[PDB]
Parts: C-alpha cells; sequence; structure tokens
C-alpha cells in the first residue's frame, strides 16, 4: 500500500486510458488553486517600479545612475580612491581585484556562491609546504591581510599520518551516522503540499516573467550540474576547458531512503 | 539601454491561427523620439542602491526569510 | 573498449591504467605522453 | 517576357467571404469564412450548388 501527502494544488486529469496509446507526453501542470488576479496595468505595463517601459520613464535612468554611473563598486570610481588614506587602500592586500570587486557587489548570493564554486584554495596550502621556521612565514602580498584563509589548523589537520585530529573536526557526521539517523524510517511528514502562488495576469509577458524567474535556467544549469553534450565537447576537445557547472552543486542530501521528497514506500 | 517587448505586430498576426501573443499595432508616430526629462535623486537612494543590490539582478530575495 | 572511462586495476604484482585509443588525441593524452 | 509576374510570401488577414466583414475562424462541412452565427445560420441553410460558388467567387 503506497502512500504520498495530500496535494492541494490543481493538475491536470487524463481523460481516458485507451486514447493515449504508447508515445504520450507528460506535462507540468501544477498550478495553485489559490490565485492572485492582477491587472496587465500593474504587473506589466507600469505599476512596476522596476520594468523600464513607458509610463514608467523613471526605471532606466534610475537603473544607470545607481547601477553604474554613481556607484562606489565601478572601478573607475574605486581607481580614484586606492591611494592613502582614502577608503578602497585595503583593495590592494585582499585577494581580489577590480573586475572581483565589481562582480562581487553586483550578483546575489547564490551567483557568487557559483563564483566561489570554481575557486581553487591555496592560502591553506602555504602552511603545509611553506613551513620552515628560515621562511618567516611567507604569504603573498596581494593576499596579506586574508590571516584566517591562511593560519588554518584544519588544513595541517588533513596532512598528518594519523588522523587524530580529523577524528575530532567532523565527528558530529560520524556521530550522526553512527546513531542510525539515515536508516530510520522517516515517521513524520507534512499533511498537505502546494506550488507556490503564481499571478493570473494575461499578457503574454507575465508568462515570460514566470518562466524566467520561477523557474530561471541559470539557477537550475548552476544547481543540477552540465549537460552530457556538454561533458563530451568538454571532454573530447584538444585543450582543457572549464564548465559553468563545475560539478552538480546539490548538497548530498542527509537521508538515504528519502530524499527531496515526501513520498512513501511501503516495506 | 532598457528594453522592452511590447507585443507581436498585427501584421504578423495571423500566420497561425491559435498563436498566444500580444497582438497590438504599429506605432504611429516617429521612430526616433527625443524628449527631455528632469528628475531627482534622494541620497539615501544612493545608500541603499551602493550598499545592497536593489531590484535587478536579487532573483534570490524570492525566498523571503533572511 | 569505453569511450571516455580511464581503467585503474590494482593487483598483486603491480597497479596499471588503461586508456582507450579514442582518448589520445584528445587533451586527456597529455599526462599519459599523448597529447593533441 | 510575360514571366515577369510575380507572387508572394506573408501573413494574409483572411476576410468573411458571405459579407466583406472581418472573419476570424471557417467550417469544417463547407471550408467558409464567417462573422458571427447570423451567417454560419445561413451558411448551414443555404439552398446546395452555391457554398461551391462562393470558393468560386474566392478561387
Amino acid at each position: 500500500d503506497t502512500s504520498s501527502p495530500f496535494f492541494c494544488g490543481h493538475f491536470a486529469e487524463t481523460g481516458s486510458f485507451l486514447r493515449e496509446g504508447t508515445n504520450v507526453a507528460l506535462g507540468y501542470s501544477t498550478r495553485s488553486l489559490v490565485e492572485y488576479r492582477l491587472p496587465r496595468l500593474i504587473w506589466c505595463d507600469g505599476g512596476r517600479l522596476d520594468k523600464p517601459g513607458p509610463g514608467n520613464l523613471v526605471a532606466g535612468f534610475r537603473s544607470k545612475y545607481l547601477n553604474h554611473m554613481m556607484n562606489i563598486w565601478t572601478p573607475e570610481n574605486i581607481r580614484s580612491s586606492l591611494e592613502g588614506i582614502e577608503n578602497f587602500t585595503w583593495l590592494r592586500f585582499v585577494d581580489t581585484s577590480l573586475q572581483e570587486a565589481y562582480r562581487a557587489s553586483h550578483t546575489d548570493v547564490f551567483a557568487r556562491a557559483v563564483d566561489l564554486a570554481s575557486k581553487q584554495n591555496r592560502l591553506g596550502h602555504m602552511q603545509i609546504v611553506y613551513d620552515e621556521p628560515e621562511d618567516k612565514k611567507w604569504t603573498p602580498v596581494h593576499a596579506l591581510f586574508q590571516i584566517c584563509e591562511r593560519e588554518n589548523p584544519k588544513a595541517v589537520a588533513e596532512i598528518t599520518t594519523e588522523g587524530v585530529l580529523r577524528d575530532l573536526m567532523n565527528i558530529a557526521r560520524v556521530k550522526y551516522r553512527e546513531l542510525g539517523l539515515c536508516r530510520l524510517e522517516k515517521a513524520a511528514r507534512p499533511r498537505a503540499s502546494a506550488p507556490p502562488i503564481e499571478v493570473v495576469c494575461d499578457s503574454r509577458s507575465a508568462v515570460i516573467e514566470r518562466e524566467n524567474i520561477m523557474f530561471h535556467p541559470a539557477m537550475r544549469k548552476a544547481l543540477f550540474g552540465p549537460t552530457p553534450s556538454e561533458i563530451k565537447e568538454a571532454s573530447f576537445g584538444p585543450r582543457p576547458v572549464t564548465l559553468y557547472p563545475p560539478r552538480a552543486l546539490l548538497p548530498a542530501p542527509d537521508h538515504d531512503k528519502q530524499r527531496f521528497t515526501n513520498i512513501t514506500v511501503p516495506s | 539601454g532598457a528594453c522592452k517587448r511590447v507585443g507581436r505586430s498585427d501584421a504578423y498576426a495571423t500566420e497561425f491561427d491559435l498563436e498566444a501573443e500580444e497582438y497590438v499595432p504599429i506605432p504611429k508616430g516617429e521612430v526616433h523620439k527625443k524628449k527631455e526629462i528632469v528628475q531627482d535623486v534622494t541620497l539615501h537612494d544612493l545608500d541603499v542602491a551602493n550598499a545592497r543590490p536593489q531590484g535587478g539582478q536579487d532573483i534570490i530575495s524570492m525566498m523571503g526569510q533572511l | 573498449p569505453d569511450p571516455m572511462m580511464i581503467r585503474w586495476v590494482n593487483n598483486k604484482m603491480g597497479s596499471v591504467v588503461a586508456v582507450p585509443e579514442e582518448l589520445l588525441g584528445t587533451h586527456a593524452g597529455v599526462v599519459f605522453g599523448a597529447g593533441p | 517576357t510575360n514571366i515577369e509576374s510575380a507572387p508572394s510570401l506573408a501573413p494574409m488577414k483572411h476576410y468573411c467571404d458571405v459579407t466583406g466583414l472581418p472573419a476570424p475562424y471557417l467550417d469544417p462541412k463547407t471550408r467558409l469564412r464567417y462573422h458571427n452565427k447570423e451567417i454560419f445560420a445561413m451558411i448551414r441553410n443555404l439552398p446546395q450548388g452555391m457554398g461551391e460558388q462562393f470558393l468560386e467567387a474566392r478561387g
């Protein structure tokens, strides 16, 4: 006897079994019964303070002259204030650049995490290699102020012969695994699920904005991984090339039998 | 450099018969309208727009909690 | 005869790595001594 | 010579062929563009031999 939690949304019921015989196509028809009906003046034309259409004549000027001209993170407005007591004095010594800071001060928390996902750490390795009394604790001058990046006991701990400190830094995972909290059957589950509420606005621009925000294929690509065609064109080439999801940035689910769903199978 | 797609033009309206676009007529004016606008900005809007990314590419704000 | 899988096998004598023929022209043969 | 006539390739706005008003939808039985339900009634009860003459006047 299989089961699942209750579903609050509005799917599409199949008509009959004797019609769609072999070659059928599933459609993502999940919509919320809770709706929110907006006109095409507020949701599309000139009600949003971000959409730069006619009538909303401010949103182009305000976008340009607050994100690219009068901005204290554009590289021209950093290059004039980097020479002394001034405000971007410290930027030479943190392991960044002007383009690094300009990309870090405009993207999301998400896209900045994807940019962190393809940066090989090296200041932990300095403590492994450059570890002599004669070597006077060498740090690169363009990475000088990253002190806590440099002296880290974890980097030395991951190298030692006996793992007497690697059995202390992640003992939470060992205690969580040895209690059997991954093989234990999930006792509780939510009693109702629902898709997120969408706007019933009857323009094509609303459907374009919904399928570019609610789905937003850049985050889906950065979350699930690369296409196998991309893996073929990156692994049969003559030279090594990089990938924008360098690995599948989906986190490993901490429950082995039931991952990311609520569906229950009897046993 | 701000662009908006208004719709599909009504000369290409009945290409197919049940397409789903917003069929709007061709504008009966100029193609190059030149107008000037005087417009104000408060310095607090400069402070917020230089501190945190606002509005345009801040798509992770749809979570809501933190 | 796999297209993109590089085999490692470690037995009691030694341990050898086999590379398919279809990857020697690619960039994966620069370490193994084939290259482009 | 005399082969300088040229056709077109563009979406055509299809009008009614009973009246001259703009008509957005046709029929399965007789394939006539028609404006509303009065013209649909007069299409579905017209005497035989004329439903082909409307397509003959149209082409």
